[PDB]
This record gives C-alpha cells, structure tokens and sequence, in this order.
RNA sequence: AAUCCGGUUAAUAUUCCGGAACCAGAAGGUGGAAUCAACACGGCAACGUAAAUGAAGUUGGAGACGUCGGCGGGAGCCCUGGGAAGAGUUCUCUUUUCUUUUUAACAAACCAUUGAACUACCCUGAAAUCGGUUUAUCCGGAGCUAGGGUAUGGUGUUUGGAAGAGUUCAGCGCCUCAUGCUGAAUCCGGUGCGCUCUCGACGGCCCUUGAAAAUCCAACGGAAGAAUGGCCUUGUUUUCACAUCUGGUCGUACUCAUAACCGCAGCAGGUCUCCAAGGUGAACAGCCUCUAGUUGAUAGAACAAUGUAGAUAAGGGAAGUCGGCAAAAUGGAUCCGUAACUUCGGGAUAAGGAUUGGCUCUAAGGGUUGGACAACCAACUUAGAACU
C-alpha cells in the first residue's frame, strides 16, 4: 500500500518532525507537519488549569482577542476562581486581625 | 492467596543479592511505599515523591512536606523537635 | 421494483451471428435466483425478447453485471470472443459491439 | 473560503468594492453556489432553489461581474 | 549536501570550471607546449578535499 | 511566526502555473464599539460576548521536558456486504475473480450526540442499611450518589474549499490543428485484544525525579486623558471587521550505496534515520505473493582425481579421538507429571509421558434490535463427539 516520505529535510523522528496522515483529492496518501499541541494557563496559586482558556503555543496567543485570554474576574486568566476565592477571604480575615490586633493593643 | 511466605515486595529480585541484602531492602520498601496520614488535613493520602519528600492528593491540603528518606518522620526529627520544644518553652517562662 | 435490463444485440444479429433465440433459452436456463437454476416462477425475473432485445424484467433488485457476465459466457460458447463485446449504454442497458 | 448563509448578507459583501467578480456554479443537483471573490475571502452562498436563484442573480448590483462556470 | 555554504558553492563553481578542456588553438601557437595536461580532475578519482 | 491541493519539465518544485490560504511588520484607509462627563453588559456561580481605555513597577503562565505498563478514542491502512464501469477465466464450474469507486491546508457552526468524559469546575442537596466506581481500589460532611449547568474541541460531525479538481469508462471529428469536442459513473453499508501514528484518563519505578534561553500571553497596579450649546460638534479602540503596503540574503540538481560516501578500485567491509500490503503463524520469525524494483554480477562444453558446500546409509553405537571435535538427536502447542538441593524467590520447559490432520456435528461464552420473552444483523473463541 502507498508509503510515505517527510515533506522536509529533517530525517529524524524529532519532536519538531511531528506528522500525521492525509488523503488527497488527487488520491494521494502523503504526510502532513503538524505542530505540537497548545497548553492551557495555569493557576499560579495552585498549578490547576484555568477555565475558559483555549491550548495554544504561546506566540498563538497574541493573535486572540482580549476576552479569550482571560475571565472577567479578579486576577481573570492568571488564578484560578477558587484560588482568588481564598485570596479575598485571607485578605479580608487578616486585616480584621490586624484590626483587633491594633484595638487591644492600646 | 499467599503467593509468598516470606521475601513479599521483594519477590521482584528472586534469588540474587542475599537473603540478608533482600530482607533489608524488604523492611525499607515496605516502608517507604506505605501511606501515611496527614496531620494537616487526616487523610491517608501521604505518599513519597523522592526521598524525603512526601505529597498527598485531593482538592485540598496540595502541599508537600519535608520528611525522612523511607518514612514520613524520623525518631531522631521527632526527638529533636520535642527537645527543641522543651528549650523553647523554658527560656519563654 | 420494476427492472429494466436489455442486452441490446443489433450487431451481431445483422451479420447472422448472434442467435438470440439461443439467448433466450440460455439467459432462462442459466440465470440463478436465490442460488439455484430454475426459481424464475415468473414472479421475480421474467426476460423476454424484444425483436433484437432480451429484455429482462427483475424484482428482486437483480445485478445488471450479472446479466453482462452471463452473456460473455454466451458468447464464450459459441465462440463470439475476439468478435463481439458487451457495453454499457445507458442505464440498465448493455450492447454489442465488434470493436 | 467563507460560506454565507443569508441572500440579504451576500448582497451586502457584493455592494462593496472589494468584490471584484461573482461565479454561478450549478451542480448536478439542481442546486446553485454563487460565490464571490473578495480581497481575502472566496464567499459561497448556496442556493437551493432554481427560482430563487434568477432572483438573486436579478438582485445583484448592475455593475458586478458575473462570470458563469 | 545539497546543504551547502556559499563558500563551498562558488568553489564547486570554479572547481567544474578548471575542469575542461584547453582548446586547441591553444596548443597551436608558436612555442607552446600546452599540448596535455595533468590538471583533468575527475569525481570519482581524485577528490577536491573542499 | 506563517501553505495546502491540482497541474507542469528532458531535467526544479510545499519554491514554477492555476486555485485557495496563512504569518509578521509599518502607516492608518473605511466601517463598527465604549465614553453627555470615564473607559460595556449578561450569568447565583463555574463563566460568556464581535469590540469592552490601561503608563511605570511587580507577580504569574506558556516555551519546558524521564521511563515502563495496560485501558479508552481518532486518522490512515487492513478486512468485509451490495451497486456501477472496465478487464481475466469460461470442456465443465464460478449471480464469479481482478481493478477504480478520491477529497488538502484553511474557514464556520456544533459537539461526549454519532465515538471518546461526569475529565476539571459550578449550583441544588446533605449521604450508615454507606454508597459510587476502574481491566487495574480509588473517591466522598474538606460535601458522596443524583439532578442541572460551565469549560476544555478535532486527525469527529455538517458544511464552505469542491467537483469546476482527480480517477474510471464510452464516442466524435481523423493530416487535423491551440489536440480539441461530447457523453456516463465516481454511490450506499459494516468490522476490530488488528497494523502505523496520535490523543485522553490512569498506574508502576528511582539514594536516578528526567536543559536552557529567545519569544508570546495574563494579572496586580493606577500614570495619563479632557467635548458640550438637550444637538450638526473630539480623543480611544485597528487585543473588533473589512482594506493598503512590504517580506531581503544564502541553500534547493543528483547519489545516499553489492558502482555517486570512506576503505589505493565500479572492493562480499563500513556508514545515522522516516514510511511498511496479503496469506500462514504468537509474531517486524521462516516460507509464498501484490505494489515498486531488478533479472546485474565473463561466457560455452564436459562430468576425471582431489577439493569447498550440501544430503543419505545395512548391522553395531564413541570401539574413533587429547577430548563426542563435527554431526545426529530434541524442538511448536495442549493436557498429565516433575527429584536432590535452596538464600524459600527458585531449581523447572527439571526429569518423564500422552496428544496434534480432514470432515460432519454438539455445547457454552457477548452485542445491535419489536411488539417474561426475539426475527434478523454484526462476531469472535473454547471444550467435546462421530466419521475418515
Ligand atoms: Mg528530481
Ligand atoms: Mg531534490
Ligand atoms: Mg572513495
Ligand atoms: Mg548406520
Ligand atoms: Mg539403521
Ligand atoms: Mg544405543
Ligand atoms: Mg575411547
Ligand atoms: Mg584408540
Ligand atoms: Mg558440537
Ligand atoms: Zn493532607
């Protein structure tokens, strides 16, 4: 059955070398090069990845509009919803501390 | 079934090394592929991710703690740390 | 389910070649409903003549490539190979040409 | 190559003056692809219909360039 | 290669050049013995070692 | 950062031609959006949108990473049931056998439906008679099951591209020319512990935990702005749509090896890697075949001894020899059975037995699907019986 050859010079079976199989409209079956898969953000609180946001190689997304970027929130697009959750509710307590704290103090 | 009456974990090595070489390995491994609880969060979901490092799973308590090669803690970690509490709390009072 | 397959064979037949009386008796004899010779109890394939045509009627969603194979055979028997040849024309429809 | 899905918004794209010339395609079933060629874009409207499709063909600008296939 | 410097390429260049033969009115003129030469490199026999 | 298909030459092609795209940079050419005082709305929420001002500084992310194991999906391949077109065979038989039956980048909308998710997260609710659940035992009052949502999205679907291309077939002019012109078909189904690649969710292992940087993005922050006469009047946004300009320079033939490289040579040596059909079979084994390639290794005649390579041998069976050297014998699979010794893991395929074809049947083991049930379709095993 038909076999296939790299469309390019580089012989190797590489992570820059990815293919995948096509079937022409000339009934050709041939390789094409394909880039590697895209990565979705992560939390920088936690590591998880953040909703909302497509896998993309990085240079990838600076052809996206603003709003797919991002989620209208808080740190929207750099924490995850939870993670800012806790970061909010932390604030809040610790100041109140401090609160109390300076009151008895005196 | 049993499967093994005596080398367990470490089956994998069958007759090579010495028995008393695969017997000690066997009191390590055992060990260091047991769960233990974490005091921060109760669950047993402390497992080792490279020799003194230990990490547990779930939505919460994502954190990493320092601990002995094979196990968790350590007699001389857990020793020391009452002593160092003892220290502190007499030159406190 | 009304088939209309004609082995249209006004090539031969003018060169007095072409015995479509034979035709006939051959196509009956030969054509296999469900796996045997002789099921044409007239309510499946009925076939016909059609002067210089061999018209056959099917219901039972026959095979005109089968009708094109059992007239090769044909014309195998009677040794019409090197002279004669089926064509398809239209739909359903096949003839002979001397090429 | 963008397909447009409403007569009224093919309309539109062949108004402006970016669109050089339209394409009628008639395919073997009956059924018509009037395509335009933009700057960028090649825009395929599909339709379905052969009245449908005098009409629309009658509802182009005078001026544009209707080449048949 | 085919993947090849610049540098490598126009030395190829002159390399096939050097590599013809002298025309014969060359060996014609009045006192010269240009008639053979040594200089006939071939592919195959005696390489260029860039 | 970013390119695909079809065609084309004697000889280049992801570079030429036809068609269809994409990326980056510059200027700002139109259109749209927000702003009457300021930089939008929706959703309980996860989060959504055609746009939705954001300077310094800071912080976060991507780039960015081992290895083995099985499991689930996709694509191409393989196999299979019909139809069509042409071909092979045709004493006889063969509703036959063979070939063709194609669909790219890119764009749009959907999307766990049709194949692959309760994968992650959110909301309601509050679970012992604990339940859920994978091939693999993990998960839950730190909120299970369930119900409903949100996101991730193609090598999936439906389309655009696109039948106008490509393929197959049948005719017409017939010195024919620009080799033109005219008709048909290119359709509908199924399959998987298959193969190659790939993705998804996982599991194991380590005194081994498996680059860096360029580059791109997001946030926190709040710098700065100046429309106003209830309206003909600006700035921003070009991280919104359409449009314009520009993309230099070097490489690109061919061989990649039993003749293009190295080995003095057209040397049985050596030299990294990608694709990979059918049958048998556990199998990328051996053996045969299809596509492709080759039929090249000075030839002719003859059949002496002695050779090199390969076979066989009565009876005996290691007497040969330093020595079983060499050869012979054994061999796959299934069912029986398996000693000393042992570091208890092994020894072990120990040893030692039996069986194995073909044909015709029987039984059991799963899925789609119509009104305790069931007529097909789609299937693959295993065990046994009779006959020969
Ligand atoms: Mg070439
Ligand atoms: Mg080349
Ligand atoms: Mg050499
Ligand atoms: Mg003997
Ligand atoms: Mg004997
Ligand atoms: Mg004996
Ligand atoms: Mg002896
Ligand atoms: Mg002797
Ligand atoms: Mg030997
Ligand atoms: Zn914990």
């Amino acid at each position: 059955a038909q076999r296939v050859t790299y469309r390019r010079r580089l012989a190797y079976n590489t992570r820059s070398n990815k293919t995948r199989i096509i079937k022409t409209p000339g009934n050709n079956i041939r390789y094409l090069h394909i880039k590697k898969l895209g990565t979705i953000p992560r939390c920088g609180d936690t590591g998880v990845p953040l909703q909302g946001i497509p896998a993309l190689r990085p240079r990838e997304f600076a052809r996206l509009s603003h709003n797919q970027k991002k989620v209208q929130r808080a740190y929207g697009g750099c924490l995850s919803a939870n993670a800012v959750k806790d970061r909010i509710v932390r604030a809040f307590l610790i100041e109140e501390q401090k609160i109390v704290k300076q009151k008895l103090k005196q | 079934t049993k499967r093994t009456k005596k080398v367990g974990v470490t089956g994998k090595y069958g007759v090579r090394y010495g028995a008393s070489l695969r017997r000690d390995v066997r009191k390590i491994e055992v060990q260091q592929h047991s769960r233990y609880q974490c005091p921060f969060c109760g669950r047993n979901t402390v497992k080792r991710t490279a020799a003194g490092i230990w990490c547990c799973n779930g939505k919460g308590c994502k954190k990493v703690l320092a601990g002995g090669a094979w196990t968790v803690t350590t007699a001389a970690a857990t020793s020391a740390r009452s002593t160092i509490r003892r220290l502190r709390e007499m030159v406190e009072v | 389910v009304s088939n209309k397959y004609i082995i249209d064979a006004t090539a031969a037949v003018n060169d007095k070649i072409f015995d479509v009386a034979a035709f006939e008796k051959y196509l009956i004899d030969r054509i296999k409903v469900d796996g045997k010779t002789g099921n044409l109890g007239s309510s499946v394939v009925v076939s016909r003549e059609g002067s210089s045509k061999i018209a056959v009627i099917a219901h039972i969603d026959f095979s005109g490539r089968y009708l094109k194979y059992l007239t090769k055979k044909f014309l195998k028997k009677h040794s019409l190979r090197d002279w004669l040849r089926v064509v398809s024309t239209k739909k359903g429809v096949y003839e002979l040409r001397y090429y | 190559p963008r397909q447009i899905s409403d007569i009224k918004q093919f309309l539109e794209i062949a108004r402006r003056k970016d669109a050089t010339s339209a394409r009628i395609k008639k395919n073997t079933n009956k059924d018509v692809k009037f395509k335009l060629r933009c700057s960028k874009y090649l825009y395929t409207l599909v339709v379905a219909d052969a009245k449908k499709a005098e009409k629309l063909r009658q509802s182009l600008p005078p001026d544009l360039t209707v080449t048949e296939v | 290669p085919s993947h090849k410097s610049f540098r490598t390429k126009q030395k190829l260049a002159k390399a096939a050049r050097q590599n013809r033969p002298i025309p014969q009115w060359i060996r014609l003129r009045t006192g010269n013995t240009v008639h053979y030469n040594m200089k006939r490199r071939h592919w195959r026999r005696t390489k260029l070692n860039i």
